[PDB]
């Protein structure tokens, strides 16, 4: 179907990670899968 | 009152003990009154509207697209005023604490100046050698980047392969994540208004 | 059934149409402060100019000055570095699986870990108050 | 929209700062002109973004020191998984549950105290 919604929020989380001048807010590092569950679990 | 009006009192010659049932029977009735019906071409004639309202339906549907359209349109390139507003805000400000400093060596010295600077000049000498020196810089940037590219070169023939994977099956996971988002983004707003419902408790 | 719907699609379309309106005209006027806060910095570039020349005319010498000029580009230095680390971080992200981008699996992983972030606080921004209740 | 909605409350809150450490600084100096004096200010504010500064080095090193470690684990880095997405997201349906939990953990807790002071 039609969505645009997780376009939305990759959209966000891509748009998260990369930068920049903002004084504080830097770019993360994205972890998932074993790293993840396992950070989750923390 | 006027559904009142007309759905009693009977219609087009049905029989009113039927008409009547149509009225108890009918499921949903603000939505909706009792209307007669007469044999196939009725039939044909309650498709005939079904079309018709379908075409409706699915303009109208198209309008709201349509609007949609045009908010993300202005929203999705309009992160760039946004984001440049927002390095001039950076630029400004180091400019205003340029000129914020500058007033504070050319009025002031005056060759007064000391007391609570040398507290500011504690503070800014253990940062500023802090940093420096040593330690930092060296090591471990540069183990970072000496490193980071062995680990490229590395990774990218252990690759090769592998073998395609699978991506493929990513479609959804697209779908099941989107519901985990909304409960998240419900669980932070609330502890957001649990902390006010808190600084009330600030009694 | 299906009518209904849309007319809460119509709804709350239209009060989307509020916002952005609203955040539009805001990002004028956000946007304005920025023409105006910056000509005068200077007309501050008068103000500033003629201290100087006026200064001139004095004994002479100027001083302690210098570590306020220290103390800009300290600040500033580290500035520089967070760009780095930034610059890092991408590269660093940038290693990671190949022959489609594009694909749906690294959207699952990265939405997925936002997720987790947000999970986190929520978790102790809630603590936070959990924490802060005790001193009631 | 929702999301563009606390960029402008950034944008904001900061162009006020920002307005006006520019009003500490012009007119503050423009008295200086006539002859007056507005100044330790500096020393507030310059302190004060020394202070913040200070902090914000402890986050860089502790960014540094991630990344390492998660260099680090990516030299372990190398190696097939359908299940374990699944695995993940029963997980997370876990973890919001335990999360759900404090954070009417807490809100209780606060409203607790809320009925108390009435």
């Amino acid at each position: 179907m039609d969505t645009e919604g997780f376009g939305e929020l990759l959209q966000q989380a891509e748009q998260l990670a990369a930068e920049t001048e903002g004084i504080s807010e830097l770019p993360h590092v994205e972890r998932n899968l074993q790293e993840i569950q396992q950070a989750g679990e923390r | 009152a006027q559904i009142k009006q007309l759905l009693q009192n009977p219609p087009a010659g049905v029989d009113p003990i039927i008409w009547e049932q149509a009225k108890v029977d009918n499921p949903d009735s603000e939505k909706l009154i009792p209307v007669p019906m007469v044999g196939f071409k009725e039939l044909l004639r309650r498709l005939k509207v079904q079309d018709q309202m379908t075409k409706q339906h699915q303009t109208r549907l198209d309008i709201i697209s349509e609007d949609i359209s045009e908010l993300q349109k202005n929203q999705t390139t309009s992160v760039a005023k946004i984001a440049q507003y927002k390095r001039k805000l950076m630029d400004l400000s180091h400019r205003t604490l340029q000129v914020l400093i500058k007033q504070e060596i050319q009025r002031k010295s005056g060759y007064a100046i000391q007391a609570d600077e040398e507290q500011l000049r504690v503070q800014l000498d253990t940062i500023q050698g802090e940093l420096n020196a040593p330690t930092q810089f060296k090591g471990r940037l540069n183990e970072l980047m000496s490193q980071i590219r062995m680990q490229n070169h590395f990774g990218a023939v252990r690759s090769e392969e592998r073998y395609y994977i699978d991506a493929d099956l990513l479609r959804e996971i697209k779908q099941h994540l989107k519901q985990q988002q909304e409960g998240l983004s419900h669980l932070i707003s609330i502890i957001k208004d649990d902390l006010e419902d808190i600084k009330l408790v600030e009694h | 059934e299906n009518g209904e719907k849309i007319t809460s699609l119509h709804r709350e379309v239209e009060k989307v149409k509020l916002d952005q309106k609203r955040l539009d005209q805001e990002l004028d006027f956000i946007l304005s402060q920025q023409k105006e806060l910056e000509d005068l910095l200077s007309p501050l570039e008068e103000l500033v100019k003629e201290q100087s020349g006026t200064i001139y005319l004095q004994h002479a010498d100027e001083e302690r000055e210098k570590t306020y000029k220290l103390a800009e580009n300290i600040d500033a230095q580290l500035k520089r570095m967070a760009q780095d680390l930034k610059d890092i971080i991408e590269h660093l992200n940038t290693s990671g699986a190949p022959a489609d981008t594009s694909d749906p699996l690294q959207q699952i992983c990265k939405i997925l870990n936002a997720h987790m972030d947000s999970l986190q606080w929520i978790d102790q921004n809630s603590a936070l108050l959990q924490r802060k209740v005790e001193e009631v | 929209i929702q999301r563009n909605t606390l960029n402008i409350d950034k944008l904001k809150i900061e162009t006020a700062q920002e307005l006006k450490n520019a009003e500490i600084a012009l007119r503050t100096q423009k008295t200086p002109p006539g002859l007056q004096h507005e100044y330790a200010a500096p020393a507030d504010y310059f302190r004060i973004l020394v202070q913040q500064f200070e902090v914000q080095l402890q986050q860089y090193r502790q960014q540094i020191e991630e990344l390492e470690n998660h260099l680090a684990t990516q030299a372990n880095n190398s190696h097939i998984t359908p299940q374990d997405l699944s695995m993940a997201m029963q997980k997370i349906y876990q973890t919001f549950v335990a999360l759900a939990a404090q954070l009417q953990s807490i809100h209780e807790n606060v409203k607790v105290l809320k009925e108390q002071y009435l």
